[PDB]
RNA sequence: GCUCAACGGAUAAAAGGUACUCCGGGGAUAACAGGCUGAUACCGCCCAAGAGUUCAUAUCGACGGCGGUGUUUGGCACCUCGAUGUCGGCUCAUCACAUCCUGGGGCUGAAGUAGGUCCCAAGGGUAUGGCUGUUCGCCAUUUAAAGUGGUACGCGAGCUGGGUUUAGAACGUCGUGAGACAGUUCGGUCCCUAUCUGCCGUGGGCGCUGGAGAACUGAGGGGGGCUGCUCCUAGUACGAGAGGACCGGAGUGGACGCAUCACUGGUGUUCGGGUUGUCAUGCCAAUGGCACUGCCCGGUAGCUAAAUGCGGAAGAGAUAAGUGCUGAAAGCAUCUAAGCACGAAACUUGCCCCGAGAUGAGUUCUCCCUGACCCUUUAAGGGUCCUGAAGGAACGUUGAAGACGACGACGUUGAUAGGCCGGGUGUGUAAGCGCAGCGAUGCGUUGAGCUAACCGGUACUAAUGAACCGUGAGGCUUAACCU
RNA sequence: AAUUCCUUGUCGGGUAAGUUCCGACCUGCACGAAUGGCGUAAUGAUGGCCAGGCUGUCUCCACCCGAGACUCAGUGAAAU
RNA sequence: ACACAGGUGGUCAGGUAGAGAAUACCAAGGCGCUUGAGAGAACUCGGGUGAAGGAACUAGGCAAAAUGGUGCCGUAACUUC
RNA sequence: GCUCGCCGGAAGACCAAGGGUUCCUGUCCAACGUUAAUCGGGGCAGGGUGAGUCGACCCCUAAGGCGAGGCCGAAAGGCG
RNA sequence: AGGACCGAACCGACUAAUGUUGAAAAAUUAGCGGAUGACUUGUGGCUGGGGGUGAAAGGCCAAUCAAACCGGGAGAUAGCU
């Protein structure tokens, strides 16, 4: 349950440290967000010399939620950690290229292609 | 709702419901037959009779598990000597509820709850 | 409050007890901040002349 | 919350219409001694279902 | 001899505050709301110069005019001053259509996508936050859209009290001063068990025409009615390109509602275990009590969500705006006058629920009762003895039923509940003893012991045989068939 | 500014967004020097604001334990 | 006003843990509060716990939740030192 | 009478203050006790408080009061 | 040493809830401030109605205060109800 001011964590190399969700995109009075889901945040803590910097707003996927996600088996893929992914605002195309921290399968869907690729696990 | 939820608050503590079903469950097996309201007898049947269900097998272990409940040697000792060999055969029911009728003061409908085999 | 259609500045004014009163004054700072806004793009164009 | 007009005898009345009482009026005569109790209930010296069931 | 100029002159002679206020009265007179009105406000329309490259009416619209609405600011005091409590927020809404979105169309300065405008349409839906006490508004990020209003600018006998109009204090300003301020600032008691109406649920009585037990039809009514994106059609139609469909059909989500615990979790003070302090069980050992369940860690059933299924519809009838056929009045033309055919989430059904107190009280099936004597102003009368049926109720053991009644199961011709037994689940290697060790403690016996409402069996305990109520073939008139 | 009506003034900082807050400019409606002016370490059940932590305050409640509520027996009010 | 959760000066004041007359559990002593018994709805009050998030609540972090002891290390701006 | 639960720097045990028989015994239940009531701080009758050492009184005195004469004041009276 | 610090008694009363025909005509529960002093408290006195007293609110002076209570003037007066 990633929703409005969740401080979730970065998992890409692009250099921030902590966002916070502050819109979960994709429908009207849309409470939460889950396994793969777009959502707006912004920057509250970087890296200096990075790419993204500190009071920026720009899109995210989700990839690692401590809820965990649901296989329909009745398993449960159950992280430990909120963490996304930062995007671009304009387009899918991911700001990252070392994406860290095993991520679900259930992103499979072709326009989260480069995000499975680059993943080291899972 | 309560659904599916057998046991009785009886207006009280937690706390209290262990010591008066404790209390009452000693002054039944000192004396043979005692006499109280229907809901508290329907329900110290239900504790009375898994003492009597105990006593039938006799060892130090089940000398203290019948000491953690009850907590008196002379229950205990009533226990296991007494009835444990009188209910021996039977399987099943070591106690009987029998309605009488009713409390001058606060009309409760009474029972006198009764172990089974009292004709000596 | 008048708020222009064209531009988007936004005059407000709650001075007196009517809304009579407070119409024609906001009318009358509007009128001053539309003509002041014509008075500085009559300037940028002088600047720029300027400029050449 | 209080009331506004004072209610009538026939508002007390048909209030008070399903108040009335009820009797038990079907008892049972045991089968030792007859004395007539409540079903399911001992009688006045210990007959219940014909026995003396409270033994003393 | 008096600007006794307030000039029929109350004295020869007289200013203000009260938010510390009090008293007597007033809706004779204000503030809040309602009411009458409709200047202003808001909406629509009329004539039409001009703008629109050409062209008044695609879209706007000068100089002026005519109305509507009762949403603004006001006017009038009609209503209340032996009380009508006030903005905003929370909650719960409900109706109107001058409609923000979705639906159906005309026109276009409509190629396509995307828009502008007007008409029909109210079924449903109709943001989260930063700042302010604020509604509004500005801003950020969305969404199919984040409509406009009525409803005491809905809602304080439901809540809050931030703002504002009690008592304290200060600043700026005004005044000699007390004090004062559509200036400001910090702090400051929000009462009531619901008689009636209304509404949400649930029963008792009686009626329904002999009574009783079940199953339905069905008038009437309520609930439900939202929608995005991706893909196929096709990157086809259109287009110099850039871009990029209608229609039709699948799949996957959000919001909302119904339902349910098999899954994932939550609680689980009736289950198991760990541990601190202290008292007690004669003492060690082993337990119990108390300290919010002492604090904790897990956990059965049940309940429940964030979990899991499902739902809106399709289709039909009759229509709105609208589009056509044939076609006269009017030789023509023309959707309309006769006649005919299409045409929306709206209307009536289709889906689901309530439902014969629908007094218009329905229908079908089945079961049970077919006993004798008197009086009488002799009538659908009253009374007595003999039987009191089907069934119901009461009582009892209780339910995943439930505030109480009620409703469902069962009542030994027994499985309804408690107990017991097997199993399962949970907690976790009990107690006692033996061995190792100075000891705490560990290992072995042992995944044992204990096991809550769980599952399947079993009459051991309790549901005692009777009694109570309810009856004895069911009126009058008439018609139609049997005789 | 406990002071600025205009006004949420303008610029800068904090925030995704800041009518409050902090720094500053000076057009001070209507600051100002014992009805004291400007600073100031500490202190404060003081006013405003921000961050960390933390959680049912909230998204959106769910369950559980007790006392009333509900039923029965006794007593038995009140405003109106 | 009552057999009223209120007010009322001084003295004695044990054991274990603890810095303590705090506080917990007990001793001696004194009491269970002068209505009770069932049922286990909504709702109200006193409390417990909680998935993911963590002020998004609101006038305002109000209330809760949290921090909490001893020993030691270490401890900024500014300052009237 | 037997278990249980509460207090235990008190809800324990003594005095002052202030009340005034509420103390104890026999007996009674209408009224009083927010219920019943055999019971009770309730009704009726009876009994009960024993001091050279405790307290008061008493001796002395503080704040202060009264106050022979006296001063003062229409009187009352004030002050000492 | 200290109108020093934390914190019971004692005193005081800032927040919230409950309660507001309450248990109580201002209290209770969970927190809170002071807590060797400008402190608090017992007993006994003194100051009094246009006067007392006041770390000053026009607060307090027997549940009453921008002028207490009781009796008398007095059946005040009331163009008001
Ligand atoms: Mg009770
Ligand atoms: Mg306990
Ligand atoms: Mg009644
Ligand atoms: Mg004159
Ligand atoms: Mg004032
Ligand atoms: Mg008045
Ligand atoms: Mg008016
Ligand atoms: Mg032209
Ligand atoms: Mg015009
Ligand atoms: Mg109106
Ligand atoms: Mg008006
Ligand atoms: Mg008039
Ligand atoms: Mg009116
Ligand atoms: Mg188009
Ligand atoms: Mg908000
Ligand atoms: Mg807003
Ligand atoms: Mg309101
Ligand atoms: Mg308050
Ligand atoms: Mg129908
Ligand atoms: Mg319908
Ligand atoms: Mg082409
Ligand atoms: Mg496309
Ligand atoms: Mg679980
Ligand atoms: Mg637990
Ligand atoms: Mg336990
Ligand atoms: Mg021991
Ligand atoms: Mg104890
Ligand atoms: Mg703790
Ligand atoms: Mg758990
Ligand atoms: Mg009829
Ligand atoms: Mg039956
Ligand atoms: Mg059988
Ligand atoms: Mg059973
Ligand atoms: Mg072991
Ligand atoms: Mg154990
Ligand atoms: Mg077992
Ligand atoms: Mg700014
Ligand atoms: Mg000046
Ligand atoms: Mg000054
Ligand atoms: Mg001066
Ligand atoms: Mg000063
Ligand atoms: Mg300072
Ligand atoms: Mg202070
Ligand atoms: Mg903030
Ligand atoms: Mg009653
Ligand atoms: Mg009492
Ligand atoms: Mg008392
Ligand atoms: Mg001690
Ligand atoms: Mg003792
Ligand atoms: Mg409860
Ligand atoms: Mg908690
Ligand atoms: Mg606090
Ligand atoms: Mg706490
Ligand atoms: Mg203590
Ligand atoms: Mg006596
Ligand atoms: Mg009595
Ligand atoms: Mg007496
Ligand atoms: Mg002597
Ligand atoms: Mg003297
Ligand atoms: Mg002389
Ligand atoms: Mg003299
Ligand atoms: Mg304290
Ligand atoms: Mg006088
Ligand atoms: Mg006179």
């Amino acid at each position: 349950m990633i929703q409005e001011q969740t401080m979730l964590n970065v998992a890409d190399n692009s250099g921030a440290r902590r966002v916070m969700c502050i819109k979960v995109l994709g429908g009207s009075h849309r409470r939460y967000a889950g396994v793969g889901d777009i959502i707006k945040i912004t920057i509250k803590e970087a890296i200096p010399r990075g790419k993204v910097k500190k009071g920026d707003v720009l899109k995210a996927v989700v990839v690692r939620t401590k809820k965990g996600v649901r296989r329909p088996d009745g398993s449960v893929i159950r992280f430990d950690g909120n963490a996304c992914v930062l995007l671009n605002n304009n387009s899918e195309q991911p700001i990252g290229t070392r994406i860290f921290g095993p991520v679900t399968r259930e992103l499979r869907s072709e326009k989260f292609m480069k995000i499975i690729s680059l993943a080291p696990e899972v | 709702m309560r659904h599916r939820k057998s046991g009785r608050q009886l207006n009280r503590n937690s706390s209290h419901r262990q010591a008066m079903f404790r209390n009452m469950a000693g002054s039944l097996v000192r004396h043979e037959i005692i006499k109280t309201t229907l809901p508290k007898a329907k329900e110290l049947r239900r504790v009375v009779e898994p003492l009597i269900t105990l006593a039938k097998t006799d060892s130090v272990a089940n000398r203290r598990l019948a000491f953690a409940r009850t907590r008196d040697n002379e229950i205990v000792a009533k226990l296991f000597n007494e009835l444990g060999p009188r209910f021996a055969s039977r399987a099943g029911g070591y106690t009987r509820i029998l309605k009488c009728g009713f409390r001058a003061g606060d009309n409760a409908p009474m029972a006198y709850i009764e172990l089974v085999d009292r004709s000596e | 409050r008048i708020t222009h259609i064209p531009t988007g500045i936004v005059t407000q004014c709650q001075n007196d007890r009517s809304q009579h009163k407070n119409k024609d004054q906001a009318m009358k700072q509007m009128k001053a901040k539309l003509y002041e806004l014509e008075m500085q793009k009559k300037n940028a164009e002088k600047q720029a002349m300027e400029d050449n | 919350a209080v009331q506004q007009n004072k209610p009538t005898r026939s508002k007390r009345g048909m209030r008070r219409s399903h108040d009335a009482l009820t009797a038990v009026t079907s008892l049972s005569v045991d089968k030792t001694s007859g004395e007539k109790h409540l079903r399911h209930h001992i009688t006045a010296d210990g007959y219940y279902r014909g026995r003396k069931v409270i033994a003393k």
